[PDB]
RNA sequence: CGCUGCUGCAGUUGAAACGCCCGUAGUUGGCCCCCCGCCGCCACGAGGAAACGGGAGCGCUCCAGGCAGGCCCGUUGGCCCCGCCGCGUGGGACCGCGCAGCGGGCGCGGCGCGCCGCCGCCGCAGCCCCGAGGAGAGCGGGCGGGGGCACCGGUACCGGCCGGGGACGGGUGAAACAGGAUGAUCCCGCCGAGACCGCCGGCCGCGCAGGCGCCUGCCAAGACCGCCUCUGUCAAUCAAGGGCGAAGGCCGGGGGCUAGAAGGCGAUCAGACACCACCGUAUUCCCGGCCGUAAACGGUGCCGCCCCGCGGCCGGCGCGCGCGUCCCGCCGGCCGCCCAGGGAAACCGGGAGGCUCCGGGCUCUGGGGGGAGUAUGGCCGCAAGGCUGAAACUUGAAGGCAUU
């Protein structure tokens, strides 16, 4: 069945970018999908996204700018200790300078840099580089 | 796909976006309720009440014209079926296959389609007792199923 | 069919080994 | 495929424990059949009295007569076949004169053209074989 | 490796087909893996066809045609040249020759 | 072609499956058929399968089919 | 409470009479002592008075039947023939 | 040594997807309510031996060391690590779960409440997310060698019988062994027996696989499609457990036309107890069971998502249009080619794509080649055998795909 809503969404975005499609549709819309995409929109990797209401799970029309290279999810979401974040960034992301790891925190869903500044860690939702 | 077969069909009914009564609607919510009660007294299964209200009457979705789904309206008036319609229809199918097998011992295919039907009955019944819908003691037995139908 | 003939030879020899154990025990 | 559920640690731990055995090396390290089978029985080397000096043929394509001694290990009364290394070294080893034998270096496998000799003599009558060859100590 | 995608037989949506006997070799081959060539030859030889018609007393008589379906196994077909070993590219060509 | 997924083409949508459209919706409509006997029109469902009876007549006026219902006697579709 | 694992009512014959005879008898003697449904009073009371003779305990009807089964398989086939052939004439 | 793979292995062909299906334990489950309690979770504290391992500072001549030292913080010897699955505090995104009506007055209850009782008491919007291109149930419509049972037709094969006619038939690659004036072969009529269902018959279809084609009924199904019908997560995958499973085999009944393991013959050959001819038993067929296996293959588990064009067929449905078994869609299935992409390549491309840029869930299997599927123990079967399954010991390759 559809265990991971976010994995299918980031796969359907990466496939669209490889084709070179500007806009794509995600069949199920979650609050955590919107938060992951919002982070990519505040990092410039995505463009405007609009959640249509079908009165069920809802759809998302996503605009793209070719900027995103890879978007994925870590499953199961493993809680990351604060001092473990850097070890994850040395394998998951290329370069300590670029990339983003999106982790759900008690404060809220945040990038690894934001979590490092607040000195707190949390379960990893996914990653976008 | 299908739980008991490798079939991938997607046929479904897609209810309308707007939860509005129809513009041609002249049936008050109480008026529709009377119709639901009337058909149930005649023994119409809950699914068939909706089809009659869709076709002879103009109620495409009873929930929109009234304030609730058909079984909830039936439950209030106390005329709801004791065993849910979905479980009841499955029990009837098992009774039909078991009756046909008492004249067809060599029918392995109908026995296979009896295992599938009775696995489905146990799984739906297990849900209905956990859902407090059915008495906790309710356990389907192949031998006594036929009398229980009435 | 050497591999099938090999399993035919093996079965024949295990049958014989069973007969010898049946003569004893 | 592998199982990736936050609560499936038990399965992964069981799968690793079960499939660890397929490698010959893990079995030859933990099963313990090797420890009982080995005439050295896990010792670095063993001591034992010479019983027979035997000329063992080399495996093809090599054609030669490797020189070896059959040794009954004092520790477990188990006769092994041990190559005596270097040239003319066999002359130093007499019969029944006691030899210290170590393995060849393939961890219990026969090495080189020599077949079935998993051991080689290192000390004859308390005198190192290599010393008797370099003529550092006499026999 | 796998020489042919069809696996040498036309079995699709099927786990078992009927068994046909190669006419020359009398072997059992599945229906999908069989040569199946249908031939309509006239009952008589074409050398003796006109003289049969002249001899025939019946006016407007038409020489009977013989309708038969010759099915053979791969061994009992390659040796009779009904099918020929083809080049790897030529093997792919599914169109009947001529 | 500047058409976007957010604003889908109106007549193109009806060529897609009802579930696969951007908003899931009914492909069925309620028609206002006119029964030959009564001047008053009768609301009917397009894909009706159950017997439907024209008011004032004892004959089923709907011939059930695989998809959209066919109408037995003379009727005026007057879709509404 | 499962007194014997394989032999059923054949435990009466102990170790004598062989295995093949005791297996056949298990099936034969289960049928002989079985209660069959009365063709007349539709109650499972029919029992075997004698070979070929079966009496309903409740119905009180005595019926001609197979030696160890109320109905033999040949006989059921014969009944179906006669019914079809009689219907063919009429 | 990503040759044990949590990171991070492989299973079309190299080692390896269980023959199939149901199914419990287990693991895994869409979306949804900000603000509440419990959980895990992350942060930070307490409190619990040092040594060790770090690590501040100090020149044992350096150094491994040591805790020294120098007129010096009250000179020092700080500080961390005791995974601590417990506890305290904060957060509350994620992660699971939450069944009751509340509120007022009596009421300050027997030092203030709270339970409990008590009145409708008149305050309260009092109470239902929804209806997944989840799943089940229904209705309608067609669909197909899907299944059981009964019925029945047709040749062919073989045996019998009447006639006719006359000498060789069979069989092969060439022969030969049988067959024949007791009239063979051949022709025709007729009859009996059992099997089997041609051509149509397929890049047709159905079924869970194994598999499935005479006629005429009878009985129960199933997928798919259509749908403004019902339910409301009932789901996914699955140890154990249940059912099914070609052929051959086995055990009882039958039945016995053909073919035909065995056996016997005639050839062949150097030999031939092989291939080929000939005869023929078990078997083949039915009923009630066992067995439990196949190159049970797509050598490719299952459920889910996206992905590139181009055609064919099958089933259902919708749209135009004169109007045609048109056309253009849609959905499900079976397929062919193939853009990327992948791969050691063959090839896959409805994946073997989206993967050293590696994480959707679940089960199973493999870890150099033998020894060896052997031994032994267990379980199962009447047996044959099935299933589970070594080690000692041996060896340096075995294997895949491609080029010449």
């Amino acid at each position: 069945v559809r265990i991971n809503v976010l994995r299918d969404a980031l796969k359907s975005i990466c496939n669209a970018q490889r084709i070179g499609k500007k806009q794509v549709i995600v069949r199920p819309s979650s609050k955590v999908i919107i938060e992951f995409l919002q982070l990519m929109q505040k990092n410039g990797y995505i463009s405007d996204f609009a959640v249509v209401d079908n009165h069920r799970s809802n759809r998302i029309v996503v605009n793209l700018i070719g900027r995103l290279n890879k978007a994925g999810v870590i499953s199961p979401r493993f809680d990351i200790p604060a001092n473990d974040i850097e070890k994850w960034v040395v394998n998951l992301l290329p370069s300590r300078l670029f990339g983003h790891i999106i982790l759900t925190t008690s404060q809220g869903i945040m990038d690894h840099i934001e979590a490092q500044h607040r000195q707190i860690g949390g379960k990893v939702i996914g990653y976008f580089y | 796909g299908r739980m008991h077969s490798k079939g991938k069909g997607i046929s479904r009914s897609a209810i309308p976006y707007t939860r509005a009564p129809a513009p041609w609607n002249k049936y008050t919510p109480e008026d529709v309720c009377e119709q639901i009660c009337k058909l149930a007294k005649k023994g119409t299964p809950p699914s068939r009440i909706g089809l009659i209200l869709r076709d002879q009457f103009a109620i495409g979705q009873v929930k929109n014209v009234t304030g609730s789904k058909i079984v909830r309206i039936l439950k209030a008036k106390g005329l709801a079926p004791e065993i849910p319609e979905d479980l009841y229809c499955m029990i009837k199918k098992a009774v039909a296959i078991r009756k046909h097998l008492e004249r067809s011992r060599r029918d392995k295919d109908s026995k296979f389609r009896l295992i599938l039907v009775e696995s489905r009955i146990h799984r739906l019944a297990r849900y209905y007792r956990q859902a407090r819908r059915l008495p906790p003691t309710f356990r389907y037995k192949s031998d006594q199923a036929a009398a229980l139908l009435a | 069919m050497r591999a099938k003939w090999a399993k035919k030879r093996m079965r024949k020899l295990k049958r014989k080994r069973r007969h010898m154990k049946a003569r004893s025990k | 495929s592998k199982t990736s559920g936050l609560y499936t640690a038990r399965k992964l731990r069981t799968v690793r424990r079960v499939n660890r055995w397929a490698d010959k090396k893990y079995r030859k390290a933990h099963l313990g059949t090797w420890l009982k089978a080995n005439p050295l029985e896990g010792a670095c080397m063993a001591r034992g009295i010479v019983t027979q000096k035997i000329g063992i043929s080399a495996k093809q394509p090599n054609s030669a007569v490797r020189k070896a001694v059959r040794v009954q290990l004092t520790k477990n009364s188990k006769k092994i076949t041990a190559f005596v290394p270097r040239d003319g070294s066999i002359t130093y080893i007499d019969n029944n004169d006691e030899v210290l034998v170590a393995g060849f270096g393939r961890a219990g496998r026969a090495v080189g053209d020599i077949p079935g000799c998993r051991f080689k003599v290192i000390k004859v009558a308390g005198i190192g074989l290599l010393a008797l060859f370099l003529r550092k100590r006499e026999k | 490796p796998v020489k042919r995608r069809n696996n040498g037989r036309s079995k699709y949506n099927c786990g078992h087909t009927n068994i046909v006997r190669c006419q020359n070799c009398h072997r059992c081959v599945p229906k999908d893996k069989v040569i199946k060539r249908f031939t309509i030859r006239n009952i008589v030889d074409n050398t003796i066809a006109d003289d049969v018609l002249n001899a025939c007393v019946i006016q407007g008589f038409a020489i009977p045609k013989l309708y038969n379906k010759v099915q053979y196994c791969v061994s009992c077909s390659i040796h009779n040249h009904i099918v020929r070993v083809r080049s790897r590219e030529d093997r792919k060509i599914r169109t009947p020759p001529k | 072609m500047n058409v976007d997924l957010l604003y889908p083409d109106p007549v193109e949508e009806q060529r897609k499956h009802k579930l696969k459209r951007l908003v899931q919706g009914p492909n069925s409509y309620f028609l206002e058929i006119k029964c030959a006997g009564c001047q008053d029109i009768v609301v009917v469902y397009s894909h009706a399968n159950t017997p439907v009876f024209c008011p004032g007549c004892t004959s089923q006026i709907s011939i059930p089919t695989g998809g959209k219902c066919a109408f037995t006697s003379q009727v005026e579709r007057y879709r509404q | 409470a499962k007194r014997t694992k394989k032999v059923g009512l054949t435990g009466k014959y102990g170790t004598r009479y062989g295995r093949a005879a005791r297996k056949q008898l298990l099936k034969i003697e289960t049928s002989q002592k079985a209660k069959y449904t009365c063709p007349f009073c539709a109650k499972d009371k029919v029992r075997r008075t004698a070979c070929g003779i079966w009496t309903c305990r409740s119905c009180s009807k005595t019926m001609a039947g197979g030696a160890y089964s109320l109905h033999t398989e040949p006989a059921n086939a014969a009944r179906a023939t006669i019914r079809r052939l009689r219907l063919a004439r009429e």
